[PDB]
DNA sequence: AGGGCTGATCGTGCAAAAGTCGTGCCAGCCGTCT
DNA sequence: AGACGGCTGGCACGACTTTTGCAATCGCAGCCCT
């Protein structure tokens, strides 16, 4: 499946995100140092059948059903720096722009 | 194949070369003389793929010393068996401590 | 919704026929239009296709006059196999256009008594002739119709069964005359020159002179179709470079010299 | 013109079906079809380094396995503890049971006792999710690991020690009833919940290598663009011409009558190949007389599509159309689908119309977005909203779309305001 | 992998895991036994070097 | 320039090309009323020199005689029904030249079915199919002549009124051979060189006063075809001739 | 001297049984309110 | 605290799809059997 920017990082803290916005990108002029997280990407999993396990997973848990994995872009470490500005281009076709 | 990595370019092909060209090249030429013998082909055909093999298996030894084998839109000759045994790039060098 | 281009013209007559039309439309019942020949009673019934049936129902225009043979009438009615010199493909779609729509014929004087009586045999139970063996079917088809010669006149004639005429005439849909009307028809040839001043694509008015619309209410323009507006516009189309233009033609071949 | 059975005309046409015919099809086999060219093509006669970093992470289980090594443990505890690490999957829980271990193990003085001992100094690993247990019990080493002065700590552990059924359920009145929940403390609770980090071991597998292949494509650019598919891909190969005019100047009669029939051979390859061509040419053009209305109405807005009525339109063979259909992709500015997810299953429609299965999926998903968090809405608000959009759909069909859309139960996606 | 080519089982040693091609005998409590729908020995990942 | 074929010296010739160029530009139907071997499709060559869609020629081939259920399959052609097999639309007058005009001849004979589809094709409507629904619309304009006159028709009730009238549009009326006075002479000089070419014959060697005399008494019904006749009578005569050979005549019958 | 008869070359389909989907519908069950 | 309701899911029956399993007879004429 195609894979889409929203924020939606599993496994990961509010303090984390608690910067990002909610298409993914962080706010213009923000500050970073270490290996902060910039832009929140995710892949898709394939789908699985009944599988009780996960099944009681996603009933108590839900919204991932481990159907994304963390694959969101973050600085480089020993880098230290501010934002100057975002940029993002999308292809025809393809009307998402949460914040675009 | 662990010598012989992948190395996804884009991800989408694996695209292994210089390692496994000349062996999918062998490979296949192999397995058409293979069956063409058992059909009672004539001659000059028989002899013909059999040179093309002999060929490809003296460039999978040495390419630079016999023929010129070069990639996709690369005229570079490949890396043979030799090649990294060889030369400034070889297993000999970076050997020594490098 | 989407309403169809029509000519303006005070027709209190064209107004209640309309809303008799808007009243019938909820009702699914054979509707009968005593359109003369040019009276545009395809129009209507188009216009009433738009309300009269479900919102983007089927439609479909097939007149009985333009069959040609018999036997490709009874091909209208659905054909299962065996039938003509080529029975490999057989759909004849007239009943799968009737099929979730109505129906609208022009001049169904014409008919075969068998075509008629069949029609009513059909339209009447709702069931659908097959040429070929079938199971009929009952396809749900509402039922229009626009002609010019009486029904009376056909019932002393004999030509519709008083069966056939009765249950195929539900609702009578009497068309305005195109002589009826004057002052309605003259705004509508107005409005219809604004119309082909635009289709021309000629940035000029057209413009009019007294003694052509004299001459027009002279013509008996027994077609209120856009046809004979039509042919007044060509008449005016002949003389070009004028602001407005000077008598008109009646034919081609009159006034030759 | 009426008569029937008349005299009969002579037949100029022939069905001549040949398996050379079928093979030529291929059903579309597409890169399947390119390694049967390929196989003909070595069986036919007279026819035709990188930087390699190679450095990663073995998902955290090299690191796992380094970091009970790097605790001091004993031979035969660091054997145990390796033992217990491979029982470990993706997400973090163990696959196999303490029995099964202790069966592995093979040893009388081996016991569950110290079988459990080891998987509990194991489960206090390095990294988060090394449970091998339920998320529970996940929750349960998080809920240590976080602050004890997180509000409702003490009424999550209750629930998650033996009502886990009642929450599973979202049976909020009796979870209430049996644990004395106060009024918006699920809520709390469920908040808190939310940061568990469920499924740990699936976020320390960042890496996620991309598959796709390009196949067909649908660029489309100014409309009806003839967007080729992957004619770059296309092997068009051909027969060797040198060896065929030494196959002509052959002394030999016989050897030139095999060379005579490895040019029909190529031949009969090289009108397959164009006839796959033309196949594929047409369906893109029957495709696209209509492709372009369904990608401005949208999903929701996709109109049936038959493949008989497709072939019909094409004018080609009905049989030929669903062969070509299938193990055939076509990549869209939208997306990469299937052949068969091009074509739209056919379903009755108010309003004189026909509307795809797919396109009820995706109106009721739309319809569910539109929907109380709460409360998820009901197969009978659903049915009621598509009667709202008259799409002549009845309950049982909302479920059939529901099920394609993988719609929660509306009792266990309701949930707590 | 593929079947009797180049990076393929039943030839130059198992998988990333223990576990089998086929799918069946994955696990460490078999250390040297053959799978019968698919041959494959049930050791380390290094070996395939 | 479609080779000027029939060039009419005739102001009245002239008019008719003017009218004939002003309709080309349109794209609405026209009536061309012609007589028999008169106007044998040269205004229709005109038409298409100065056709709106000059790149692409239009169909023309207005002149068809066909039965009544001939001219029936030439308006429907499906390949299930009727005796001939595997071809669909076989006539494809619109298929023969999208857009341009729709041209016809001998519509007479039409039946009033076959009136009634020609009245439906003069106006915007869809095709005909003996099977099933023709929904495909070509859009194209019309053209048609006839030699007689169809007011009487329509009131001798023989032919569609709504028919005759909307196609009707504009009648393109045309002069027949016994128009034609002082042009004949260089008709009769344009056909003695096409002859002369076509037979090989050095030149037109010359006429004769008894020649011309011969043929203003001719009775001469086809426009061209009495000026096709005697040239290729004159070619005939005057190639081994190579002389005016008096007057060289054709007839179906000939004794002593 | 007369009969047998042998293999070259002979090109876009389909249909029929099977399968599978659309749609409707009944049977039980739990959340609930009486 | 037993019944109202809506869900869900199995169960069924027509309507659309679709896949595989299907190729002689030549017109040459020389060779072999009789
Ligand atoms: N009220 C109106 N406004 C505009 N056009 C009209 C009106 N009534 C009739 N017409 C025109 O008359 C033409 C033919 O009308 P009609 O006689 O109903 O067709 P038919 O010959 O099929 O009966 C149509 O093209 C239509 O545009
Ligand atoms: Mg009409």
């Amino acid at each position: 499946g195609p894979e889409e920017i929203t924020a939606d990082i599993p496994n990961v803290g509010e303090a984390a995100l608690s910067k990002l916005d909610e298409s993914g990108i962080v706010y213009i002029g923000a500050e970073v140092t270490g290996g902060d997280i910039l832009v929140g990407k995710v892949t898709p999993k394939g789908e699985t059948q009944l599988t009780p396990e996960e099944k009681l997973l996603r009933a108590i848990f839900g919204e991932k059903a481990s159907d994304v994995k963390d694959s969101s872009l973050r600085v480089p470490n020993g880098v230290s720096g501010t934002v100057i500005d975002v940029q993002v281009f999308t292809r025809d076709g393809v009307e998402k722009d949460k914040r675009a | 194949p662990d010598l012989r990595p992948l190395v996804p370019l884009d991800g989408g092909r694996f695209a292994t070369s210089d390692l496994n060209d000349l062996y999918r090249r062998v490979i296949n030429r192999n397995n058409r003389l293979k069956r063409l013998l058992d059909l009672a082909a004539p001659d000059i055909i028989v002899r013909n793929e059999k040179r093309m093999l002999q060929e490809a298996v003296d460039a999978l030894l040495d390419n630079g010393r016999r023929g010129r084998a070069i990639t996709g839109s690369n005229k570079r000759p490949l890396k043979s068996l030799a090649d990294m045994i060889k030369g400034k790039q070889g297993r000999f060098r970076q050997n020594l401590l490098g | 919704a989407e309403y169809k281009d029509n000519l303006l013209g005070e027709a209190n007559s064209f107004l209640e026929v309309l809303e008799q039309v808007s009243h019938l439309a909820p009702l699914d019942k054979p509707v009968l239009i005593i359109g003369e020949r040019g009276t545009g009673k395809e129009l209507i019934a188009s216009r009433l296709h738009y309300l009269s049936s479900r919102w983007q129902g089927p439609f479909i225009s097939l007149n009985c006059a333009a069959l040609n043979e018999n036997l490709l009438d009874s091909e209208l009615f659905g054909h299962e196999a065996g039938a003509f010199t080529g029975a490999q493909k057989r759909h004849p779609g007239r009943f799968e256009r009737a099929d979730g729509g109505t129906l609208f014929l022009d001049e169904l004087a014409t008919a075969p008594m068998m075509v008629q009586e069949k029609l009513l045999r059909v339209i009447e139970y709702g069931e659908l002739e097959r040429v070929g063996g079938s199971q009929p079917l009952q396809v749900n088809v509402r039922l229009v119709c626009a002609t010019n010669a009486d029904l009376p006149a056909m019932v002393n004639e004999g030509t519709f069964r008083a069966d056939l005429l009765d249950r195929l005439a539900f609702d009578v849909v009497q068309l305005p005359p195109l002589r009826e009307r004057e002052s309605d028809i003259m705004l509508m040839a107005e409005y219809f020159a604004i119309q082909m001043c635009r289709e021309i694509k000629l940035p000029l008015f057209p413009g009019f002179t007294e003694r052509a619309r004299e001459t027009l209410l002279n013509y008996r323009w027994p077609g209120n179709i856009r046809e004979l507006k039509n042919v007044v516009e060509r008449s005016v189309y002949r003389h070009g470079t004028s602001d407005y233009p000077l008598d008109d033609i009646i034919i081609d071949p009159f006034k030759r010299r | 013109m009426k008569q029937g059975l008349q005299l009969r005309l002579s037949q100029q046409l022939a069905m001549t079906p040949q398996l050379q015919q079928a093979i030529r099809l291929l059903q579309l086999s597409t890169l399947e079809l390119q390694q049967e060219l390929q196989q003909a093509l070595e069986s036919n006669p007279l026819l035709e380094l990188p930087v390699y970093q190679g450095e990663t992470t073995q998902t955290l289980q090299d690191y796992l396995m380094w970091q009970v090594e790097l605790t001091p443990f004993t031979d035969t505890d660091r054997a145990i503890a390796t033992s217990i690490v491979d029982a470990v999957d993706d997400t973090g829980y163990l696959t196999i049971q303490i029995e099964d271990i202790v069966d592995s193990i093979g040893d009388d003085e081996i016991g569950l006792e110290e079988v459990e001992a080891v998987l509990k100094r194991i489960q206090r690993f390095d990294p988060v999710g090394v449970a091998a247990k339920d998320l529970r019990d996940c929750l349960l080493i998080q809920l240590s690991q976080f602050a004890k002065e997180t509000p409702w700590l003490e009424e999550a552990r209750l629930i998650i020690s033996d009502h886990l059924d009642l929450l599973a359920n979202h049976d909020f009145r009796t979870l209430m009833r049996v644990t004395r929940l106060k009024e918006e403390v699920l809520k709390e609770a469920v908040n808190l919940i939310q940061s568990l980090d469920p499924r740990p071991g699936q976020s320390i597998q960042t890496s996620e290598p991309e598959y796709v292949i390009p196949d067909v494509l649908v660029r489309k650019v100014s409309g009806r663009w003839t967007v080729e598919l992957n004619a770059d891909s296309i092997p068009r190969l051909k027969i060797n011409q040198q060896y065929a005019a030494m196959g002509n100047s052959a002394r030999n009669d016989a050897d030139g009558q095999f060379i005579r029939s490895n040019l029909q051979e190529a031949r009969w390859l090289i009108k397959s190949l164009e006839s796959r061509n033309d196949t594929l040419l047409r369906v893109s053009r029957c495709i696209v007389e209509q492709q372009q209305a369904f990608f401005e109405q949208g999903e929701e807005y996709m109109k049936p599509m038959v493949l008989a009525d497709i072939a019909q339109a094409v004018e080609m063979h009905e049989s030929t159309i669903s062969r070509v259909t299938t193990q055939k992709y076509l990549h869209s500015p939208r997306g990469i689908f299937e052949l068969k997810y091009f074509f739209s299953s056919h379903v009755n429609t108010e309003g004189g119309g026909e509307a795809s299965s797919t396109a009820i999926r995706a109106l009721v998903k739309k319809l569910i977005a539109a929907e109380n968090p709460a409360k998820p809405l009901s197969d009978s608000k659903l049915t009621s909203m598509l009667s709202e959009q008259g799409i002549m759909v009845a309950r049982r069909t909302v479920a059939k779309y529901r099920e394609s859309l993988s719609i929660p139960p509306s009792n266990q996606r309701k949930q707590l305001v | 992998p593929e079947r009797d080519g180049l990076f393929c089982a039943r030839i130059f040693g198992p998988v990333k895991d223990y576990e089998c091609l086929c799918g069946k005998y994955k696990r460490l409590k078999h250390r040297g036994v053959i799978c019968e729908k698919c041959g494959v020995e049930v050791t380390q990942t290094k070996v395939r070097r």
